[PDB]
């Protein structure tokens, strides 16, 4: 793949950087190895990711792109990024920067850019078409099919229990299997992982283990003070039923509905977190792993 | 170095080629079967060097 | 109402202040010289062409179109007393412009063209010759390296060394800057372009270089002097014509 | 992050010598440093306030723009002011200068500022309006607009759902015992171990711990081909609720009727084993023993 | 919308380059001077007439009228900045123009006309010191004899020798070229004009040739070398004023 060496500022002009020339359809060759500089001195943007950032046509307000750069030195700073189809979309010249962004999950915490660079894109003997951008028309018409289909699932759903009037009524006399039912699901919430999902974030990579204690009345958490409870130490402490499910840095832990318990969240700086409303505790055990945070589900 | 095989459909997909290629680079810089640029190390068997040698210890 | 000072888009700010902020109805319109510049050559020409033999850097002197205008022919007189008065300088002075402040240029007041005596709205000019042709940024601390990219070579303002061997040999490929004997064990050594060397803390001009070492050193775009004897923190400022 | 150095004066008749550059998107990183200095001595702003006075195009009246400065040195004349998103709300051609008060409470007493410095902020690609379904919009803009959409849409779901429970649940006094027999029905086909069983075959003469995980797009198994998922490397694992039986060299794994899966059965060379249908892979782990065959369980 | 960069007609290639691709806004208008060349006279008048002691070929100059517009005069300023760096050059450099693309001229940028400090749309020019007048063509490898129309005498820039006989003895019947005790039996030599001579692989300039010889050896449309002792690969390149 080629390779375009140029050195960006971030505090001084680029403008006695060479002529960046690019072809039109070169898809992933077009490589471009930028040094970063800062008053001088190369500028370390550890902790950051660095993005190509291409601004649109003035007088069409089309082309803009923020891209992730894939290869990249923070220590040194010393980035490569290879264009791409959006950065070589227009034929002629672009203006054109370098971001570097920290980004807490949705959060942005610091954001550094590089002084704006000029680069030329050459015709080539293809021409690819590119959509008119349309972000809002694909999200609301996907807002309003979804909204179309709760006034219509509404209209066709009470249309179904109202013509099905008579048989749910005479479906059980009195409540025999009622009773019967509101048995099972006594225990189905205790025994089995139900309703209650609570989501542990993790530093490790892979799934841990994690194991759901369930006591009352232990240290510190007594009504009427210390040793003040009926059983000095806790009570009986019950090995919650779990069904763990996971996904990156993040581990749900389905429980009982009868665990459910949305108390104060408190962490142990290890493998360890506390769920405590009152006297009841609801403790977190995780094995090879460290808890960094923990709440409850919400989709 | 000591990989793990990568098949289709593996558990831990991404986390099981992240851990091989550390390995791999581990023994780029430091240790392994190698000989470094940097480091004291042991070299057995017979060794041709057809080029020009400089020692400066 | 208001009588607020006008600042025009290519103003010019000699020794800090503008000119036509000290003196009202003062109004620089124009300036010429600093968009294009000139080199002076020496040609030793033969039968075939002709071979160039040195090639010189003219000062350049910049042209200020101004205009300056007063109700009262007193007073006119009275504001390019002031105008003269601050011009003229016995020492160089450092020029900014209201459309390029990045840069400073260090220049003198040299000539004015011929001025009327009669409208009391007087448009001239005035020349103002700059020792300097380049325009230098900001001072910049960089260690070791120099990897900014340089327009023109730069010579340096200070050389920060703090050695860690024996002697002092910093070199880059091109120059070699030598000191024999020299302070070891973490010295600070100061090489100040604009005066000076200087040894820790005291000034020592005789003894600090070698006989066959360099003063008169340039930085390029990709200048090197990183080494393991030395701590090298280098001071210039971006030179441009 | 990057740092500015200025010098400012507050005698030296500057008014627009010293120029600072910013750009748009440069959350919390851009700080300008300034060396406070009267009559070529450094100035000690001791009991007073610093103040970074902004004087903004078009957006001007009595408290134009004002920030306090925390990060300074009143003793030697230094202070450290990091640019707010007010300050790079204005994007273009602006002035700028520290204010140094010593207010004792509503009205001052002592106020001095710096000469004025020329604050000037480039666009970004976020500053930048982009034309998208034939109108004007910014990033922030289509943002909040997008994240409406999922907080109004999912509140929306949550009550159709809600509304929809009470027509067949709360009106009827037989229709409870209807939806709480389907919600037992399905944590039973979920949660419980039941309607699917797997024969594996071993080498060991005993009981082989086995553990059973199930995921979706794992990888090499997306129907578009490699990285094509809109998950890399896997999406959610699942810890399979298992219900183990033991006979001669054979396990039976019983596991909930949800997890059925009827695809390819692939050994790997050690104890593991898996049924991938598409993108739906069921994973086989078992300990001190060697898997030599696996098959769904007939009677 | 595509902003794309115009190049006109007779644009010039500073080194390689287009200056009207590296700075938005620029354009080259015109160039004169590469069109017709005037030459030096030395002469010797008499009572009746006068005879020409000698003729010289002073080295050209080419003016290039160009026009820098922008809306800015901040970045208007700047694009100068980007100009005056890219054409002061240390070093001589290949230029090449977009109406006679064949050839390729060796010059530097000399000296630029007086430029106005208003409108924000500038048209003015500056001079391009060729050092040589000739533009050359490609380069070109022929055996033995040069039978191309050459249409001025023309300096070589490689000379392959081959030998067969005991010794070398180059000639065209103008030039001599001679080597006494030179390497028989087949030893190639190459004679590079714009540098020093080579043996075989070795660098050998002290030796190679006898004092006897010629380095300023010229060719023209009809030059024949071809001999039976060695076998010659001549390496020119076509010059035209």
């Amino acid at each position: 793949m080629t390779e375009h060496f140029i050195t960006l500022s971030t505090t001084e002009p680029n403008n006695n950087i060479g002529i960046v020339k690019l072809r039109h359809a070169d898809v992933n060759s077009q490589a471009i190895v930028a040094q970063i500089v800062e008053n001088g001195q190369p500028k370390n943007f550890e902790g950051l990711q660095p993005f190509f950032c291409l601004m649109a046509q003035e007088a069409t307000g089309q082309g803009v792109s923020e891209e992730s750069v894939v290869s990249f030195d923070a220590k040194n700073g010393t980035l490569k990024y290879v264009a791409s189809d959006n950065a070589l979309q227009f034929v002629g010249r672009n203006e054109a920067y370098f971001s570097f962004r920290k980004q807490e999950g949705g959060r942005w915490i610091e954001q550094f850019s590089t002084r704006t660079f000029h680069y030329i894109v050459e015709k080539s003997i293809y021409s690819q078409p590119f959509k008119d951008s349309n972000y809002w028309w694909t999200f609301k018409e996907l807002y309003r099919i979804f909204n179309k289909y709760i006034e219509d699932g509404k209209k066709s759903w009470e249309q179904f229990v109202e013509a099905n009037r008579e048989i749910l009524e005479s479906i059980d006399p009195g409540g025999v299997l009622l009773a019967k039912v509101i048995d099972i699901e006594k225990i189905v919430n205790e025994k089995v992982p139900a309703g209650f999902k609570f989501v542990l974030e993790h530093d490790s990579e892979y799934q841990p283990e994690v194991k759901v204690t369930s006591y009352k009345n232990a240290i510190g958490t007594e009504t009427d003070g210390f040793d003040s409870g009926p059983v000095f130490g806790g009570g009986t402490i019950y090995n919650v039923p779990v069904s763990l499910s996971y996904d990156r840095q993040k581990v749900y832990v389905e429980m009982p509905k009868s665990y459910t318990l949305a108390g104060d969240i408190i962490l142990i700086d290890d493998g360890t977190l506390l769920v405590i409303k009152e006297t009841q505790v609801l403790c977190f055990k995780m094995s090879d792993a460290k808890i960094t945070k923990g709440y409850v589900f919400v989709a | 170095a000591s990989i793990k095989k990568v098949y289709r459909g593996m558990k831990n997909g991404a986390e099981t080629i992240n851990d091989d290629l550390e390995a791999i680079n581990s023994e780029l810089t430091s240790g392994g079967n190698v000989v470094h640029k940097t480091g004291d190390e042991t070299i057995a068997g017979k060794k041709t060097f057809t080029g020009n040698v400089e020692v400066n210890g | 109402y208001r009588n607020l000072p006008f600042i025009p888009t290519s103003a010019m700010s000699y020794d800090g202040a503008w000119l036509e902020e000290l003196i009202e109805g003062y109004q620089t319109l124009a300036v010429e010289g600093r968009e294009m510049y000139s080199l002076s050559f020496e040609t030793q020409d033969m039968q075939v062409g002709g071979v160039i033999t040195n090639v010189k850097y003219p000062p350049r002197e910049l042209t200020i179109k101004y205009k300056l205008e007063d109700r009262d022919p007193r007073v006119l007189q009275e504001k390019f007393d002031t105008l003269k008065a601050f011009l003229i300088r016995q020492e160089d002075v450092p020029i900014i412009f209201n459309d390029d402040l990045e840069y400073t240029f260090y220049g003198r007041f040299k000539t004015a063209d011929n001025v009327a005596g009669d409208t009391n709205s007087i448009i001239s000019s005035f020349t103002v010759l700059c020792s300097d042709p380049f325009k230098h940024g900001k001072i910049q601390s960089v260690k070791n390296k120099v990897i900014e990219v340089l327009p023109y070579p730069v010579k340096p303002d200070k050389l920060s060394f703090k050695l860690l061997t024996e002697g002092l040999l910093a070199t880059d490929g091109n120059y070699r800057l030598k000191s024999s004997q020299a302070k070891k064990g973490d010295f600070l050594e100061f090489d100040f372009q604009t005066g000076d060397t200087f040894l820790n803390g005291k000034v020592n001009n005789n003894l600090l270089d070698l006989d066959s070492d360099f003063k008169n050193i340039r930085l390029t775009t990709g200048t090197d002097f990183s080494s393991s004897n030395y701590e090298l923190t280098i001071q210039y400022r971006k030179a441009v014509l």
